[PDB]
């Protein structure tokens, strides 16, 4: 039963994984009665806490490849806390490393450096010599270059990612296009006019062609080899001017006398 | 000239449109406006750098039919000016207007 789940991830089959997880999610309930929700550690209770932990891995790692957000969270969140506690008796693995990384990378690929710096601080001491910088290395170069704002390093990062890809490939080809959208907004505050070569270059297109169509879907029109730029920058604050918070926060001049006076007659 | 300049709401208007108007080349244009500024039919000034003449005085004149709607029209915008601008001043400040 426990294991039936264990050998399908190493089939190949990813989906069978999924499809046998709703039964082994009523096990999990046992699993849990078993260990006593982390309240006192003995040798009865590691090999409780271990089973349950192996089933939750193998789901984490099925998820990721399959697209499925939602239950590599989940698995995941339980996963943090198990480890989380004690003192080293079996709450680290290599299997641990590897989850982190994955985790970080999707934070990145939201564009959440909010929560990414946060995270970091609440995995710290586990990550600074107990499983080190070794898979865990990946996020932590990549914030560091964007940050920087040398996207060249950013980029030659993801490329040369090939040789690490394991299920990595996940965040890796979102986190491309990240980048294009960070580029493209830069770029317009600085000119109006790029030829064809340059919009490419920036934004790292290996297609001339392929560079026009995302002009077109970042709304932008590339006309005799210029791009301009001068649209729909304009058109949108337009747009933005309508719409309704709006007298105190675009803040009126004839208001600052009216609020001024009820103030000292009050 | 003093006809288009009467009707014309905005108080400046380029050399560009009097040339064309009145079929006369463009050299004749500051022969024109300025013996209409010594006969006192209007007054004003002359930027030739920017190409612009600005009347500041209409003399007056008959008031047509067509004109007097005119007038209504102007003064109906204007209202609505006064009003939506009561309106805020009535609402804010409530507390004092004794």
């Amino acid at each position: 039963l426990t294991k039936s789940l264990s050998i399908a991830f190493e089939n190949g089959d990813y989906a069978a994984c999924e499809k046998l997880l709703p039964p082994i999610k009523i096990e999990l309930i046992k699993n849990n009665l078993l260990i006593p929700d982390l309240s006192i550690q003995n040798d009865i209770y590691l090999n409780d806490l271990m089973i349950t932990k192996r089933i939750l891995e193998v789901g984490a790692l099925a998820s990721i490849q399959t697209f499925n957000f939602d239950s590599f969270e989940n698995y995941f969140n339980q996963l943090k806390p198990y480890y989380f506690s004690n003192n080293h008796k079996l709450s680290e693995s290599d299997k641990k490393s590897k989850l982190i990384s994955l985790y970080l990378l999707n934070l990145l690929s939201q564009n959440n450096t909010t929560k990414f710096h946060s995270e970091l601080q609440y995995l710290d001491k586990h990550i600074k010599n107990l499983e080190d910088d070794s898979l865990l290395s990946y996020p932590i170069k990549l914030d560091r270059w964007l940050m920087e704002g040398s996207y060249q390093k950013a980029w030659d990062l993801l490329q040369s990612g090939s040789q690490n890809i394991s299920e990595f490939d996940s965040f890796t080809d979102i986190l491309k296009s990240a980048i294009r959208d960070e580029i493209a907004k830069n770029t317009e505050l600085s000119y109006d006019f790029l030829p064809l070569s340059n919009i490419k270059a920036l934004l790292f297109f290996n297609n001339e062609k392929e560079t026009e169509k995302f002009a077109l879907e970042r709304n932008w029109p590339i006309v005799n080899s210029k791009v301009y730029f001068n649209n729909q920058s304009k058109e949108k604050a337009d747009y933005e001017d309508e719409m309704m918070h709006e007298e105190d926060q675009k803040t009126n001049i004839i208001e600052k006398a009216m609020d001024y006076a009820i103030s000292i007659e009050n | 000239l003093i006809e288009t300049v009467f009707v014309k709401n905005i108080r400046m208007l380029s050399f560009e449109d009097i040339s064309k108007a009145t079929h006369l080349p463009k050299d004749n244009v500051e022969h024109l406006v300025m013996r209409a500024i010594s006969l006192g039919l209007l007054k004003g000034s002359i930027d030739q750098v920017n190409e612009l003449v600005t009347i500041s005085w209409v003399q007056p004149r008959i008031i047509s039919g067509d004109q007097i709607t005119k007038m209504k029209d102007r003064l109906v915008e204007w209202n609505d000016q006064v009003e939506k601008l009561g309106k805020k001043m009535e609402a804010r400040g409530q507390s004092i207007w004794v």
